């Protein structure tokens, strides 16, 4: 990741303040509501017929937390996202058949949720570093597609 | 929007494709799967080996849908209605993939229509395929 | 297609922005220039430093066009005809850039309207900004 | 750039058959006709009002030769596209103000032109290799943007 030291530092400082439980459920729920075609991968989660249904779904919440836990690992491995997510990439490709374009959608939704949560603290420079991180993670998750 | 000239260009080019449509659709799919592997995530239930009967049969359906769009070039949103519902609510293919297939179709036509694939016609065809993709993607949310 | 509930959501969200519209415009631009530096290629004649009067001034213009769009949500192609002309024939901004401005505007709204930026409203705004982008790139060719 | 040996040989194999002069002119011209907004960078080239005016414009043709001459040089340094194109990347950014999306569009138009000239010979595997190469060149030209 061509991340600047000041970029790494800003990403890390904000992340130490993130409530993963709240943020994960919100990001995953928002992806499914804003881009409803992504619901195709989550049929087994139950009712996803309305925003409230989605946002309230406990499987959506629990899976959100897990996804964001994985995202946390990446932040501790920013100089090697590829090796960090190699297995998860293989799994999303060979077992789950998820179009990597979805990784990019989730990334931008995540940025929107961090803004919603941190308000003015999510300054344009902080956002810029996070955009690089979400693109980095998406690319690492797509790396073992074949 | 398609201009009168565009419409003439598309009818002429597709008219020269004629009875080879199905085969060109099948080749367009093969080129797509090979050049843009991420598109394969939508066809996990298919045998994607070269010459596959499944690919050949799907290429025909794709080609026939385009032929129909050309046949109803002044009423495309209505002629493609059924297909737009299918891609939006059952299949749920991310919109970026439409550009990939469109590009491969064009490459396929260029490789087979040396004389017809002039710059004006290429331009009309590009707009046509973008129009078709817009329709197929119009009911996504 | 914007639904009645979408239209309601956008009018509501945009209403609270009220007098801040200009500041939010400038903020969205600054976020785009920093997050997506390729967008700066369209503004070589601007001072792009933080706090620039050019950016502020342009932010207002963008935000006002957006207010106009919201006010004419049922008839966007007509209300934005001139702007569509401008972006298509004079400025000629690559279409991929509209998604980038759209995203930054959404981030700006999220950061300023925590109460109003619910999941349903987020969805409607995303669709609205996509619709605006479609209108602005509809005359490119 | 994941280019395998066989990908690389196929790219080079075909490239030896190209009349770079002609092809450069066809690709640039087609870009200007198919995606007309790209004409914003070439107003000093004179008449670009109709397809024939663009395709036969002597300045378009001469510029295309220049473009393809640089591309060929990239094909001789596939393992170091970034270094090869560094000065050109800076130029297109800092002096010419060219959105790198334009490099992507040109690449895809170049693929259509190669298909058009080589017909069958431009097989799906060969196209797949060329897609990787044009994305790599585009990425190299975009890499010094700031
Ligand atoms: C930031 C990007 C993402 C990361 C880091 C991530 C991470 C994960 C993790 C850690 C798992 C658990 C795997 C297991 O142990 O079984 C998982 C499962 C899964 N992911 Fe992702 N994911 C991402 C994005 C996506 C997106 C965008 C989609 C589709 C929209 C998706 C689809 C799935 C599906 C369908 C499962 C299986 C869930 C289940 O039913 O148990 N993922 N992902
Ligand atoms: C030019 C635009 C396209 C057209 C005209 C088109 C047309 C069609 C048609 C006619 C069918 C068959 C429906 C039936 O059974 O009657 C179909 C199915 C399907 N399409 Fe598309 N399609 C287009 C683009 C795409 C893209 C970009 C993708 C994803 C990469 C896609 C993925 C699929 C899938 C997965 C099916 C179901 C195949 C099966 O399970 O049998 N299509 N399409
Ligand atoms: C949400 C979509 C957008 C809207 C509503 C919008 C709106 C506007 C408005 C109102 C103007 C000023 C016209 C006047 O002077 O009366 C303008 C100009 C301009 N726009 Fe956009 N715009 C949008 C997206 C974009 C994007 C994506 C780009 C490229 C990144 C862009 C680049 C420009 C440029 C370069 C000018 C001329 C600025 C100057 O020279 O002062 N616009 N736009
Ligand atoms: C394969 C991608 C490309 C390569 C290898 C390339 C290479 C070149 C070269 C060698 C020059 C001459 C540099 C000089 O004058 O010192 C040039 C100039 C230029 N390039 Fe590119 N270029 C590419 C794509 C593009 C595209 C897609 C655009 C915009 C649509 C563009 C815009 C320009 C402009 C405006 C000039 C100056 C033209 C003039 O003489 O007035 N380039 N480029």
């Amino acid at each position: 990741m061509h991340l600047t030291p000041e970029e790494k530092s800003a990403v890390t400082a904000l992340w130490g303040k993130v409530n993963v439980d709240e943020v994960g459920g919100e990001a995953l729920g928002r992806l499914l509501v804003v881009f409803p075609w992504t619901q195709r991968f989550f049929e087994s989660f139950g009712d996803l017929s309305t925003p409230d249904a989605v946002m309230g779904n406990p499987k959506v919440k629990a899976h959100g937390k897990k996804v964001l836990g994985a995202f946390s690992d990446g932040l501790a491995h920013l100089d090697n996202l590829k090796g960090t997510f190699a297995t998860l990439s293989e799994l999303h490709c060979d077992k789950l058949h998820v179009d990597p374009e979805n990784f990019r959608l989730l990334g931008n939704v995540l940025v929107c949720v961090l803004a919603h949560h941190f308000g003015k603290e999510f300054t344009p420079p902080v956002q810029a570093a996070y955009q690089k991180v979400v693109a980095g993670v998406a690319n690492a998750l797509a790396h073992k597609y074949h | 929007v398609l201009s009168p000239a565009d419409k003439t260009n598309v009818k002429a080019a597709w008219g020269k494709v004629g009875a080879h449509a199905g085969e060109y659709g099948a080749e367009a799919l093969e080129r797509m799967f090979l050049s843009f592997p991420t598109t394969k995530t939508y066809f996990p239930h298919f045998d994607l080996s070269h010459g596959s009967a499944q690919v050949k049969g799907h290429g025909k359906k794709v080609a026939d849908a385009l032929t129909n769009a050309v046949a109803h070039v002044d009423d495309m949103p209505n002629a493609l209605s059924a297909l737009s519902d299918l891609h939006a609510h059952k299949l749920r293919v991310d919109p970026v993939n439409f550009k990939l297939l469109s590009h491969c179709l064009l490459v396929t036509l260029a490789a087979h229509l040396p004389a017809e694939f002039t710059p004006a016609v290429h331009a009309s065809l590009d707009k046509f395929l973008a129009s078709v993709s817009t329709v197929l993607t119009s009911k996504y949310r």
